[PDB]
RNA sequence: GCGAUGAUCACCCGGGUGGGUACAAAUGGCAGUCUGACAAGU
RNA sequence: GAGUCCCAUAACCUUUGUACCCCAGAGUGAGAAA
């Protein structure tokens, strides 16, 4: 929606500049202009991953 | 027809076990069904040896389903007591796995037996 | 890395029907046909849309070779929404389920498998996915199941046999459309362990040209797999020149 | 009087919302569980109560050939489920399974049978505790307005503006603090009169209807000798309709 | 020299007549390949002369297996007999399968089967256009029959069965706990509604299911008779003495009398809670029986309800079996299904539980002999620690 | 009379505090119920 | 004049009650007892 909720706006601005978040990561080079169709989602872990990745 | 299938002959079984004992000395052998299940999941298994006289066999029949899906050869040996003796441990072993290592000193023998199991299957 | 409650941004991939989930890490994801369950325990992403809760599945390259193909950057995939696909060597729903996701409800997938132990699992997954036709039959003899397959826009073959070049040809002649796609996953150990990997790939490509399949592209799947390459070709019945 | 307690209204509406959820999940559970035997039904017949009745009339696909489902489904839909029956992918089930799935289906129709009974009871209650309000806004919206305030008296002591926007505090009270425009419908958007309006007239009718709602509501709560007739609401309803017709009669476009 | 063409379709068999024969020497030329794709050119080659749909789904599967093995079904014998002229010189029939050829020849000595590339090419055309060539003849829909036949053909070879099936267990558990929640929720509401009319009873009879049944009897507290006292005394027991208290306290309470219509719902609503508890008791027994049939070894080791929850957590019995011993332990570690010395027994039970699942999943008719001995082995471990 | 069908691996005074996981309730908190005289026709 | 349409029929935090926990997780993999 054109409302472009600031919470969503800051999220995408935190992915355009993700190289500086952590000094040990150093991702590939890419631009990532904001796409005109995208969605925000939450990962759902497997029940077998209760200790590992939850 | 039988659930334990295919079953290696006397000529092949001695060859298989001879690989098992050397893999044990070189720390390239995983012993037991639970270990063998992990190796298939991680994709580090060369092939799986199983005991056809396990009481009951059904407690190791999950391995063939894993073994085929990952295209890992598998074979049954008639005896679990003999298989345990080859592994280098003091108890019977119903299932074992040969870990993958291209730098192993026994690479040729593992690949030789691996070919026979593929033909046998 | 990609823990449970972490939020992610889902955006479309260059290939239709495939999506990317950004964040601290990037994940290749496809939309779920049967929401609320995982077929091989993959991570899933849930999105609220107006509100209905859509669900996405993570595609693990180390488990499915086709996913490794996307990561390496295959230029052309003939698997796309609304296209019939013939999947040879469907061991289980590890990769067919993801292929079923891409084609959409409109498309279909004919999963072909030989061994019965995985077949029972292939049927079980198939019931949840209406657009999958499971064929528990030997792919070396396409005639046995000719009743069960119509024309297919693309053929994907992951069969690990030394004589796969014959399997791909016979199935392509019967069912693949003219100008249709062919995607093959080649494992050099399986075909000829004596000779190096590159020769087998060079040898395998030659057979396809003999069989009236024009190879468009070959990609190696490292670092995900060693000794593998995916060759994408077009079935040019008219002429390969 | 035993017939003039509003606490039955607040519980009845609260129970009704709970029922709509639980009846949904049971309907869902039947669709996967019986859909195992015959997965094509859910796509064809979407209504939950209808779906349960199909199981009741025919237990197994084999019965689909001879069983007649006309009272449940129209002709064109009803033959589709027959055609799907013979070609379907699902597995056959034992009688022990069928009795259990059959028992679940009876719960679906039983709840739907009781759900409409609760709606009728709420209508009778709403027509006895605040008859004027029901005539104007309606029973269902009327009940919710009472339940939101917690009591009939408390709603009566509220001005017309609050009653307009009773069900949209989050949008309203977000808007006030951030200096943006405020909502204009609230809970009344589901009133029948507002639905009839269109365009910007919906906001105007919401204001007019809410103002008359307070008048009809206060007469309901504070009248010592109220007759259970709703006359004040009925005359109030006439005024709102007259405002609606004149408001809608105007055309912005030049003629 | 091709004159007739036989095509096998999931709806039925179709026979065609080849009006014109395509060039043999130039078969690989781009032009003769392109006409196969174009419908305008293809119609000039072949025409439909007959189409015999299958009687039913069962017939289709029988012919699907017969076609798979290169055998001639009674239906195929009929259509060829009706169409192919009797024939020194032999009528030529184009078939896809070389294995099917000898079977046809034995039945019909006067027909010669051709399956060379020329025949294969025409078959490719027929498969390509499908229903377009049938000129509106009722072939149903070629895709829906294809889907149905495929599951039928596949499961026949695998010998899939309902006895192995455990999805029924998964559904029951998700419903059983849902019933438990809804019985409690509505039963709580029944207390509130009848609480207004006579609040003191909700204190007297804490057991909700007892309370619901008793409310069905004492609809109006004003009704108090010694005969009624005995009747409600029959409900549950007078050991608690509630039978006397309710009679006394009903005479003397602040409960506010409510309308008959509202009374009508408290009994009707309480009836619904009563039915659900009755259904929940039935469903729980159904689950108990099914586990004994499906997973006798797992059910005996830990229990019917617990094992079913473990199966649902894995998502299926097969998923549980394939998992390693360590994974099974954390599978029930969120609800403490298996629960330092306390931890050791939990881990030990996990291994045995994993062993029990394997026996259940890969046995056509699992027996409970191995599950019992597995349990006794745990008991000896239990005593030791 | 063992075992790969799996060995091994917070605080304070018997009592009390600290931290964690699943559910339920709260007339507990966030938390504060919009503006107010013109508008429509000739 | 004025965002129902980010479920105020709700989310989050706090308190209480109940039932369990204070070990690792793609857990490890040949010791234990004397």
């Amino acid at each position: 929606d054109d409302n472009m909720r600031r919470e969503v706006q800051r999220d995408l601005l935190l992915i355009k500049h993700r190289a500086a978040l952590d000094p040990k990561r150093h991702y590939k080079k890419q631009r990532w202009e904001v796409p005109e169709r995208f969605a925000i989602g939450t990962i759902i872990e497997d029940k077998s991953e209760f200790y590992s990745s939850r | 027809n039988p659930k334990a299938f295919p079953l290696a002959d006397a000529a092949l079984t001695q060859q298989i076990l001879d690989v098992v004992q050397q893999a044990a000395n070189l720390r390239q052998l995983k012993k037991g069904a639970n270990e063998a299940t992990k190796t298939l999941n991680r994709g580090i298994s060369e092939f799986i040896i199983m005991a056809a006289d396990c009481e009951p066999i059904e407690i190791l029949l999950h391995l063939p389903l894993l073994c085929e899906d990952k295209n890992v050869p598998y074979v049954f040996v008639p005896s679990r007591v003999a298989l345990g003796r080859a592994c280098g441990v003091s108890r019977p072993v119903i299932a074992a796995s040969i870990t993958t290592n291209d730098a192993s000193a026994i690479k040729t023998q593992i690949y030789a037996v691996k070919d026979k199991i593929e033909t046998l299957l | 890395g990609a823990r449970g409650g972490a939020k992610v941004v889902i955006e479309p991939h260059r290939h239709a029907g495939v999506y990317i989930a950004r964040g601290k890490e990037d994940l290749l994801v496809t939309k779920n046909m049967a929401p609320g369950e995982s077929v091989y325990g993959e991570k899933r992403i849930s999105v609220e849309e107006p509100p209905t809760k859509v669900e996405y599945r993570v595609w693990n390259p180390f488990r499915s070779k086709l996913a490794a193909g996307i990561m390496g950057g295959l230029d052309e995939l003939f698997i796309a929404p609304g296209k019939k696909v013939l999947y040879l060597g469907a061991a289980s729903g590890t990769s067919v389920s993801h292929v079923s996701d891409v084609v959409g409800p409109e498309g279909v997938v004919y999963a072909v498998e030989f061994s019965h132990r995985p077949g029972r699992e292939l049927i079980s997954m198939a019931k949840k996915r209406p657009n999958i036709i499971p064929i528990i039959e030997d792919a070396r003899h396409p005639q046995k199941y000719r009743m069960l397959i119509g024309m297919v826009d693309c053929v994907f073959a992951d069969v690990a046999q030394p004589d796969q070049a014959r399997i791909i040809a016979l199935n392509s002649h019967m069912f693949l459309k003219d100008q249709g796609g062919v995607v093959i996953s080649i494992k050099a150990n399986c075909i000829d362990s004596t000779v190096d990997a590159e020769t087998v790939f060079a040898r395998e490509v030659q057979k396809l040209r003999e069989e009236r399949i024009k190879p468009l592209e070959q990609l190696t799947l490292e670092p995900y797999e060693r000794d593998h390459c995916i060759v994408v070709g077009r079935y040019m019945r008219s002429g390969l020149k | 009087s035993a017939d003039k307690v509003d606490v039955m209204i607040i519980q009845a509406i609260a129970l009704l919302d709970d029922l709509d959820k639980e009846l949904n999940t049971y309907a869902m559970r039947c669709k996967e569980w019986y859909g195992w035997h015959f997965p094509e039904l859910a796509k064809i017949v979407t209504d939950s109560v209808a779906y349960a009745r199909i199981i009741l009339t025919m237990g197994i696909r084999s019965k689909a050939s001879e069983t007649d489902l006309s009272e449940i489904l129209p002709e064109e839909i009803e033959e589709r489920v027959k055609t799907a029956a013979e070609v379907s992918m699902g597995t056959e089930i034992t009688q022990t399974d069928l009795d259990n799935i059959n028992a679940l289906a009876e719960q679906i129709v039983e709840f739907a049978a009781y759900r409409e009974q609760l709606s009728n009871y709420l209508s009778a209650r709403m027509k006895a505790i605040a008859p004027n309000l029901t005539q104007l806004v309606g029973e269902l919206v009327g009940a919710r307005l009472i339940a939101h305030s917690g009591s009939l008296i408390s709603l009566a002591k509220s001005p017309a503006s609050t009653i307009q926007i009773l069900g949209a505090e989050k949008a309203l009270f977000r808007a006030l603090k951030t200096k943006h425009d405020t909502p204009k419908y609230g809970l009344l958007y589901h009133a029948s009169l507002v639905g009839q309006a269109t365009g910007k007239n919906k906001g105007k009718i919401a204001r007019v209807l809410a103002a008359k709602a307070a008048v009809s509501l206060r007469y309901d709560a504070l009248a010592e000798d109220r007759d259970d007739s709703g006359d004040i609401g009925l005359e109030s309803r006439a005024k709102v309709e007259n405002r609606l017709s004149q408001l809608e009669g105007r055309d912005l476009r030049t003629t | 020299p091709i004159e007739y063409l036989l095509f096998e379709e999931p709806t039925g068999y179709a026979v065609f007549k080849v009006k014109l024969q395509q060039d043999d020497i130039g078969s690989r030329l781009k032009e003769v390949q392109e006409q196969i794709n174009d419908f305008g050119a293809f119609t000039k080659l072949i025409e439909l002369v007959s189409f015999a749909p299958f009687k039913g789904a069962a017939e289709a599967l029988e012919n699907a297996n017969d076609i798979s093995e290169g055998l001639v079904s009674e239906s195929l014998k009929a259509i060829l007999d009706l169409n192919l002229p009797k024939a020194k010189k032999n009528i030529t029939l184009a078939i896809s399968d070389k294995n099917l050829g000898p079977s046809i020849k034995e039945e019909f000595p006067y027909v010669d089967c051709i399956s060379n590339e020329l025949a294969q090419d025409l078959i490719r055309g027929v498969r390509l256009h499908g229903e377009k060539l049938f000129k509106g003849l009722q072939s149903g829909d070629l895709e829906r029959a294809q889907l149905g036949l495929g599951h039928a053909y596949s499961r026949a070879k695998v010998k899939f069965s309902v006895q192995k099936n455990d999805n029924h267990i998964i559904q029951a558990i998700a419903l059983l706990d849902q019933l438990d929640k809804d019985i409690n929720t509505f039963a709580m509401r029944v207390k509130e509604w009848y609480g207004w009319h006579f609040p003191e009873l909700a204190k007297l009879v804490p057991d909700n299911y007892t309370f619901a049944k008793l409310v069905l009897f004492i609809k109006d507290k004003a009704s108090l008779n010694d005969d009624s006292l005995h009747d409600l005394a029959a409900l549950l027991n007078e050991d608690s003495g509630i039978a006397q208290r309710v009679i006394d306290n009903a005479r003397i309470s602040m409960g506010q009398d409510i309308s008959e219509t509202d009374m009508e719902n408290v009994c009707v609503f309480a009836q619904r809670v009563a039915s659900l508890a009755d259904y929940r008791r039935q469903l729980y027994d159904y689950l108990c029986e099914k586990m004994h049939t499906v997973a006798p070894n797992l059910s005996e080791l830990i229990g019917e309800v617990i094992g079913a929850r473990l199966i649902s957590h894995a998502g299926s019995l097969t998923n549980l079996s394939k998992q390693a011993a360590s994974t099974v332990q954390i599978l029930g570690a969120e609800k403490a299904l298996f629960r330092k010395n306390k931890g050791r027994i939990s881990r030990y039970l996990a291994n045995k539980c994993s062993m029990a699942s394997r026996i259940d999943n890969y046995s056509e008719e699992p027996s409970n002999v191995f599950g019992s001995v597995l349990k006794k082995q745990v008991e000896q471990r239990l005593e030791f620690y």
